[PDB]
């Protein structure tokens, strides 16, 4: 199953907030894992365990005594989580789900001197490369791009624009490359 | 921090008054699920999600309890320093290019939310709409404010005017 990182219990018009964040950083598969837990009061991170540091540390004065407590009680089992949570989730849960999720992008050229819009929508993962071509040649001047837009539903979208000279008999093409494709998508226009 | 991938495994937020809790997981920046604290159920983001590999919701419940425990201790320790309300921003955008009589979804991205209590409503032609609406969990930001997305599924007609209105203590 999937595993969660433990929020460790500390010792003993207005609103108050506490936040526990457990963050697993994977680099090159599982060759390098970095575990970071954060304890946040309102918007203030006062206490942090960081696998690279190897123990809990107070971030603010507010966590002065919390660091020592969490080091006596929780140090050993927090370190072990890098393995029983981080590595276990990646290798046993992400690999056969998220890391396999491939959503092919939808490409749609539209018109709005003028402006050609290349809409690239509903793709996953995030890596993608979109280019404009005129006469087999790559356009560079007059290409604007949005930043990669995350939709929140596990797809992304991106919009690439080209200012052009509408000469009749000129053919503009939007070229799209993405890990989901065995061949790049090309879509043409007038 | 740099990495090829990032798991958020056990993000918990607790809030008083009102005893308001939230437990979620997240991978590469997207929500995997949240645990429903009334039904004690794992609730996935997409219906394809908790089939092959599950998450037992009671572990979410424990993290919620510890965080309620931690909040009390910390509230008192700060001599009762209350949260500063922030001013959230809304930005709408379509999921795919809008065409007439073509099935689409409006997406409201609401950022700089703090504390995580908020109303996000859709208005078609100034009149409130609730048919066809989905709303994500409070999703974490690096600076410990939150963001949140609402989705309004819709039929594009001309003269149809949509807007995403936000109600927050910080406005």
């Amino acid at each position: 199953s999937r595993l969660g990182l433990w929020s460790r219990m500390d010792q003993l018009e207005r609103h108050f907030v506490h936040q526990f964040k457990g963050e697993c950083y994977f680099t090159n598969g599982t060759q390098r894992i970095r575990l970071v837990t954060r304890y946040i009061y309102n918007r203030e991170e006062y206490l942090r365990f960081d696998s690279d540091v190897g123990e809990y540390r107070a971030v603010t004065e507010l966590g002065r005594h919390s660091a020592e407590y969490y080091n006596k009680q929780y140090l050993e089992r927090t370190r072990a989580e890098l393995d029983t949570a981080c590595r276990h989730n990646y290798e046993e849960t992400e690999v056969p789900t998220s890391l396999r999720r491939l959503e092919q992008p939808n490409v749609a050229i539209s018109l709005s001197h003028n402006t050609l819009v290349c809409s690239v929508t509903d793709f996953y993962p995030a890596k993608i490369k979109v280019r404009w071509f005129r006469n087999g040649q790559e356009e560079t001047v007059g290409v604007s791009s949005t930043q990669l837009i995350r939709n929140g539903d596990w797809t992304f979208q991106v919009l690439v624009m080209l200012e052009m000279t509408p000469h009749q008999g000129e053919v503009y093409t939007c070229h799209v490359e993405h890990p989901s494709l065995k061949s790049p998508i090309t879509v043409e226009w007038r | 921090i740099e990495a090829d991938h990032v798991g958020f495994y056990g993000t918990t937020v607790y809030q008083s008054p009102g005893d308001i809790g939230q437990y979620t997981h997240e991978f590469d920046g997207d929500e995997l699920f949240y645990v429903d604290l009334d039904k004690k159920k794992t609730v996935w983001r997409l219906p394809e999600f908790g089939q092959l590999i599950l998450f037992e919701p009671q572990g979410g419940l424990q993290n919620i309890a510890a965080e309620k425990h931690n909040l009390g201790i910390l509230t008192k320790r700060s001599n009762f320093t209350p949260a500063t309300n922030e001013a959230p921003q809304a930005t709408v955008f379509p999921k795919s290019p809008v065409l007439l009589g073509q099935p689409n979804t409006l997406i409201c991205f609401v950022d700089n939310i703090f504390p995580p209590v908020i109303n996000i409503t859709w208005l078609r032609n100034s009149k409130s709409v609730t048919d066809g609406v989905y709303e994500t969990s409070f999703l974490v930001n690096r600076d410990h404010s939150f963001h949140k997305l609402s989705y309004l599924t819709f039929i594009p007609s001309d003269d149809d005017i949509y807007d995403c209105k936000v109600e927050h203590w910080g406005l």
